[PDB]
């Protein structure tokens, strides 16, 4: 809960609403993200997705599908994920059930 | 908006005397009745007459006769259906969608009925009518803003003075308050894309097929720069064709930038064919690339597509094979793509996206009907809107007119629909029956008669395939299922060359056949050595289409009279009457003939421009130069080895000869062969000088060009 | 106002006549909901009690308070560093090199777009200037009329170059590292 992860919104002139990570808060090559409420995705129970930091960028910018390992560990699994009106991100289970991302403590 | 058709006698008081009651009711309310002879003038009144905006008609009398072929016409015709003892819902009737009020004949009813009648059109009117002119007409009806500028304030001024009542008594209070400013901040914003504007463009980019569409009110010359800015960094290399349009020029002198020419083919006639297959393969361009000094891969290319003359590109091969990451095809002639299924495959937005590049149109509306500069851009793909926003921002008008801006958003709501395309279906009808109507008269008449540049047969509505193994378009080694002829480009013919682009004894130059049109107040669209050309509108009606063709057999008359150039040409006798005193018309033909035909001017023209003078340096580096003011005038005669510092642009044939920075040579000598035989041949007639721009005469009558300072 | 030839006898009486107006309406304080019902209607609820003499006393005390003419007035007397000129900064631009940063994060960036905020009207920092410690009373104004003017509606803040995400933060562009 001492964390979310709000996504800092870009403009300028693009067809799509954009989006942008944080400048240099967050510069690890691959970060992961714990989750506040914890959902079963591919037949686990997850706590923290790790995402190569390159590949949430350009999901963040032009969308499309983003692969992310569950639990860090196994392999990059596609994930049902988008971005939040109050600038979260969210995954979803195959109830739809939502769950904001949030980044580790120090 | 107010002519409100009656069709009928029933032979019974109960139905009659109610419409007599209606009739007046609505002669009261300021409707005007109109009454069709018939049924079938009904429809014809219909047909040619928009205004005519309402049907009153007994229900049993007439449904089954004219229900279906109304809808045919317009679904939005108020229908007011007056019902008997066996009018009633019908099961056949459940499944039709119409708009219908059901009505009874009564008297005193028309002061209820014309209250809804007037209401129920003002919801249709306000249905069909763009949002931002209605809102402009309510504020010209409403608001009260005094003590405010302009200062003409709603062109009050203009009235109380005789030198500017001129001009406000022509155009009046409407036209004076259109011309408003940001002040009106209802109608939304153009700069933010917001309100009513935003409503426009997705009007417009789904309409056209666009991703992204913005209205652009200063031409496609402006459109080019807006896109080329964004889209030409320095340093980079850019494919361009060769037949480009100025503004590009001005872009590459303002831009640094290394061209690399796409190459067109050409016939002997001098007609510009398409860029071949090979010209857009990777191995094509990289080997430019490597004989092209300083060159690197081409971040940008432009192509005109299609070309003049109708030579459509196969769109899904180029857009395919092209590896540039950047194509603008300034498709200026073919604004009217999406509106025939002959054109798919063959424009720039036909189809979806294009993985991995930006594709561009940029088109001139004004082969349409628009006001003169306006202009789209259709982007299909990416652009960094905040880049492109603040680049369209900066090249912004300093004072929009806010007629023009509409002006395009009305062309599109005329033509939209059903009814605009059965315009131009009819245009298309009507092209091709011209096409018989010449060879009739051909026929008709002994000895020499015009004749159509086309295939032997059409029977075939389409734009026709030119064909390698066909001989009547002139050109050599043609690419197949590549270019097509649009069937509304009519081409006529003039005696003075033969099928093979060689010349004949007996010839009427073109240029003479105009200057008897322009007598009779008939201009002709386009005009070459031996060639005019006539576009069948919308415009063309049947008054317009006997003129011409009746002006056309009255100059074959003239002609063959011999008419004296005082009787025949009176305005070009007046010039010089002793001159012209008493030369016959088919000697002026004879002699300006007689010089083409010495000249050889078809042999001279072909070759000046199928060799490049040198390029010493670019149209940029030289203006370098001029930037600094190191120019010099030199005379034409002594232009070999010097660098020239403005283009030159002879006429004929209307393309650039030579650019800044370019030098003829030895290679490139025919090129000041032409130009010096140009100067020779223009020299005889008064009324037919020569005509190079770049070159100046002086009042001595030589000629001087601009070259780069030693 | 401007007296032009446009200005008539109506028109001068119904300026001056409604100048006069004004006065009469406001010393009777009336119902924001009965002189501005425009307005009213942007929102009954937050307008449905207020009197036109507490809209004005509200806003003045603002101004008062954030002493805005003070602010205004030093934050347009120094200059931003000129980093680079705004030239050099377009040919990154060119390049599409450009991100994000939020109007907190700004000094010590090169800016890539000018900001034009309103009030007053004019430039406060062009494409290839940088806010420091020597003009950081630029910042401070910035900030400051993000603060007053996030209380009214209607009565936003507006400052060109700067972006309102939806989530009530702002953004300038700056040139990429």
């Amino acid at each position: 809960d001492k964390t979310a992860l709000t996504v800092i919104r870009l403009g300028g002139i693009f067809s799509r609403r954009q989006q942008y990570q944080l400048p240099v808060n967050v510069t690890a090559s691959t970060l992961t993200l714990l989750l506040q409420k914890p959902l079963k995705l591919h037949d686990m129970e997850v706590v923290h997705i790790s995402f190569e930091r390159s590949a949430l960028e350009q999901w963040l910018s032009k969308g499309g599908e983003i692969r992310g390992k569950l639990n860090g560990i196994g392999f990059a699994q596609k994930l049902n994920l988008e971005v939040d009106s109050a600038q979260h991100l969210v995954v979803r289970d195959v109830s739809l059930q939502g769950s904001t991302l949030a980044l580790p403590g120090s | 908006m107010n002519v409100i058709a009656i069709l009928n006698h029933m032979g019974v008081y109960f139905k009659e005397e109610p419409i007599r009651e209606l009739h007046r009711a609505l002669e009261r309310l300021n409707f005007q009745i109109v009454y069709p002879n018939d049924r079938d003038d009904l429809l014809k009144l219909i047909e040619n007459n928009a205004r005519l905006c309402g049907v009153i008609f007994d229900w049993d009398k007439y449904n089954l006769e004219l229900c279906e072929e109304i809808s045919k016409m317009n679904e939005n015709l108020p229908l007011y259906a007056f019902a008997n003892t066996y009018s009633t819902l019908d099961v056949s009737l459940n499944d039709l969608r119409l708009q219908i009020s059901f009505f009874e004949y009564a008297l005193g009813a028309a002061e209820d009925i014309a209250n809804k009648i007037k209401q129920t059109t003002d919801e249709y009117i306000n249905t069909i009518l763009p949002p931002l002119t209605k809102a402009l007409f309510k504020y010209v009806r409403e608001g009260k803003y005094t003590f405010c500028t302009p200062g003409h304030m709603g062109g009050t001024a203009f009235q109380k003075s005789p030198v500017g009542s001129l001009f406000y008594d022509f155009f009046g209070p409407n036209t004076m308050k259109s011309d408003i400013s940001i002040s009106v901040s209802e109608l939304g914003s153009l700069l933010d894309h917001s309100g009513p504007h935003k409503e426009a463009e997705q009007y417009i980019a789904r309409v056209f097929n666009a991703d992204r569409s913005y209205m652009v009110t200063n031409g496609t010359s402006t459109a080019n720069k807006i896109v080329g800015m964004y889209s030409a960094p320095a340093g980079s290399t850019i494919l361009i064709d060769r037949n480009c349009h100025k503004s590009l020029t001005h872009l590459m002198m303002m831009s640094d930038v290394t061209p690399i020419y796409f190459r067109p083919t050409r016939n002997a006639y001098g007609i510009l064919g398409g860029i071949p297959q090979s010209e857009f393969q990777h191995a094509t361009i990289a080997k430019r690339v490597k004989e092209t000094p300083n060159a690197t891969w081409p971040v940008h290319a432009v192509i005109t597509n299609s070309t003049y003359d109708g030579l459509l590109y196969n769109t899904d091969f180029i857009k395919k094979t092209l590896d540039v990451k950047s194509i603008h095809f300034d498709s200026a002639w073919v604004p009217y793509t999406n509106f025939s299924p002959i054109y798919e495959g063959k424009c720039g937005m036909s189809g979806g996206r294009v993985e991995g590049k930006v594709i561009y149109e940029t088109q001139s509306t004004h082969l349409l009907a628009a006001f003169s500069q306006a202009s789209m851009i259709h982007v299909k793909g990416d652009v960094n809107e905040e880049t492109f926003n603040e680049a369209y921002m900066m090249h912004t008008t300093t004072s929009p007119h806010y007629g023009i801006v509409a002006s395009t958003e009305t062309a599109a709501a005329m033509m939209k629909g059903n009814a605009g395309k059965r315009l131009i279906n009819g245009s298309i009808e009507r092209a091709i029956k011209f096409r018989k109507e010449i060879k009739r008269l051909r026929t008709e008449s002994d000895g020499w008669f015009f004749d159509v540049w086309q295939p032997d047969h059409i029977d075939t509505t389409e734009c026709w395939p030119l064909r390698s193994d066909s001989t009547w378009h002139g050109f050599k080694n043609i690419d197949n299922e590549h270019m097509y002829l649009d069937p509304i480009k009519v081409t006529l013919l003039t005696p003075g060359m033969e099928k093979d682009g060689t010349m004949s004894d007996f010839g009427i130059p073109a240029s003479i056949v105009a200057k008897y049109l322009d007598e009779h107040g008939i201009v002709v669209e386009k005009t070459g050595p031996y060639n005019l050309l006539f576009l069948f509108s919308i415009g063309i009606d049947k008054t317009k289409a006997l003129s011409l063709l009746r002006a056309l057999t009255d100059f074959k008359r003239a002609f063959d009279l011999n008419l004296r150039v005082k009787n025949m040409l009176p305005s070009l006798y007046r010039e010089d009457p002793e001159f012209y005193e008493n030369m016959r018309i088919q000697e002026l033909a004879q002699n300006i003939h007689k010089l083409i035909v010495h000249h050889n001017l078809p042999d001279l023209m072909y070759r000046a421009f199928e060799v490049l003078p040198t390029m010493v340096m670019t149209p940029y580096a030289a203006f370098q130069k001029e930037l600094h003011g190191m120019t010099e005038e030199v005379y034409l005669d002594e232009m070999v080895g010097r660098i020239n510092a403005n283009m030159i642009l002879p006429y004929p044939p209307g393309v650039p000869l030579v650019m800044p920075g370019e030098m003829i040579t030895e290679e490139s000598r025919p090129v000041l062969e032409f130009l010096q035989m140009l100067c020779e041949i223009g020299a005889h007639y008064p009324g037919f000088e020569t005509d190079i721009h770049g070159a100046y005469r002086q009042a001595d009558g030589r000629y001087t060009v601009k070259v780069l300072k030693e």
